[PDB]
């Protein structure tokens, strides 16, 4: 029993983290085989950052301008190239700790584990969801740029996020490992704001099933609703529409608990319209939307 | 306020 | 910016996890140097578990009754002994991945990272606090027994918890790595219940300072209070008394924010007496008590 | 209800 925000074990990724220094700018890189991937922001100085022309900045660099340190071992850079908002630094040594890996791009509503790092050294691990507005609510300080997000499946690490920046609201933005930003953001120190965000309805329902599996049942009712009538309510509360595919994905949790998906929707409708009236669900006084159906199944009894 | 590229200084 | 429940990177501990099998009972062990530490519950069968006499059960075992697997390598057990509620299985091979480590016992109110494991294989990592009643609110399924909790300081792993059991309320109980239970619990399948729990006041105050550092200030007031008058209020709400040492430990956070500790106490008094009136603090609609002052400093800007 | 020693069966 129990339900916690749980990250994947980080060791496979820890063995891949390095420090990249260009001039006085330092950040983290990801060393897989004979390539180190890092944010192209490493080539900017403080003043370059308002309006950097990265192609210009890069053509003025050579391999020797990049110092890559893996623990107490300096790696010699023997080539460099830019791919979108990441740099690929070819090094003379293949990382002996490279795990099986993929570069995947995730969807809004999906979760992943973040290994926060500073100076190439891992400092903490936590779970994040990609919000509907393509930001993440992380915990990152200066020096964290280049920290990565990932999921693990059967010892294959699927890297999905590289951290770049913090927006004025305190949320975070970054790229996939091909260097393409999630969302309408750019790697420069300008006023940028995310679109209005929405609540991930299917994940709230998944977490309500986790709660039932864990013995929290007070929010259940003998009522039901239609999908159409539910979405009419969800729209008023700034929840994403719930699709038939979402209903299907919740099938296994519905089967395990005996609570039809549309019945749980009726419970959520009542929670939205009434609030919690002083009670908690799985230790929270708010409706939690950062657990996917997979996260619930992975963690909850069968 | 502007976005911040969260690199470090050294 | 940002504030998240963050675990320590788990790689150093992942390299120490093994599977221990005795008969049809399987659980996790911790392999450091040439010793594997595991819960003595590995020697019980289903029926032994209501009233096991562990000294009897153990004298009826020999080294060959313990099968220890570290990945695809079987480790030969060459000695065994019981220390309190843990077994020490001497093996013929020193773990080449042993980190620098200590066995520490923690206090109620302190946090640590849990590496949940099944069949010797790490599955997830999350943070826990040791509650005042010596339970932890974890996430553990059958097969998790022997998973460990730890903190890291300068590449030294301080192991503080080994998981044993789940209580009827769904909370968790275990031992230090010397095999001594936290709290008035025993390794047998009997009715056991924890004492009434209380809220960790110093940690709530630390989290309110994290909130201020992160720009949540709505709960501040121009009021102040005395320590004595604050504790009169805290007692009514089932909060632990706040000591002068707690005040001292909060010194650095008070200095960083310019908010005197007793002023933050006045804010907490008002939050206890009034509730939140629909607002959130750091993404929570409840007062969070599972972040220590260290956790806040470690994670928050300086 | 009793406490459960959360070992696994194999």
């Amino acid at each position: 029993s129990g339900f916690r925000k749980m990250a994947f074990p980080s060791g496979k990724v820890e063995g891949c983290m390095v420090q990249v220094i260009c001039g006085t700018t330092t950040l983290n890189g990801l060393w897989l085989d004979d390539v180190v991937y890092c944010p192209r922001a490493v080539i900017c100085t403080s003043e370059d950052m308002l309006n950097p022309n990265y192609e210009d900045l890069l053509i003025r660099k050579s391999n020797h301008n990049f110092l890559v340190q893996a623990g107490n071992v300096q790696l010699r850079v023997i080539g460099h190239s830019m791919q979108n908002c990441v740099l690929k630094l070819k090094v003379d040594t293949a990382n002996p700790k490279t795990p099986k890996y993929k570069f995947v791009r995730i969807q809004p509503g999906q979760t992943f584990s973040v290994l926060a790092c500073y100076n190439g050294s891992p400092s903490g691990v936590y779970q994040c969801a990609m919000r509907p507005n393509f930001t993440i609510k992380g915990s990152f300080l200066n020096g964290s740029c280049g920290s990565v997000g990932f999921n693990i499946d059967y010892d294959c690490v699927s890297f999905c996020y590289m951290h770049h920046m913090e927006l004025p609201t305190g949320v975070h933005a970054g790229t996939d490992l091909e260097g393409n930003f999630y969302g309408p953001f750019v790697d420069r120190q300008t006023a940028q704001a995310a679109g209005t965000d929405t609540t991930i309805t299917v994940n709230v329902l998944a977490w309500l099933y986790a709660a039932v599996i864990n013995g929290d049942r007070w929010f259940l009712n003998r009522f039901t609703t239609t999908l159409n009538d539910f979405n009419l309510v969800a729209m008023k509360y700034n929840y994403e529409p719930l699709t038939q595919d979402h209903v299907d994905i919740l099938g296994p949790l519905s089967a395990q608990t005996g609570i039809a998906v549309l019945d749980m929707c009726a419970s959520l409708k009542e929670l939205l319209q009434n609030g919690m009236n002083g009670r908690t669900i799985l230790g929270s006084a708010l409706l939690e939307d950062e657990f996917t159906p997979f996260d619930v199944v992975r963690q909850c009894s069968g | 306020t502007s976005a911040v590229l969260q690199s470090g200084f050294r």
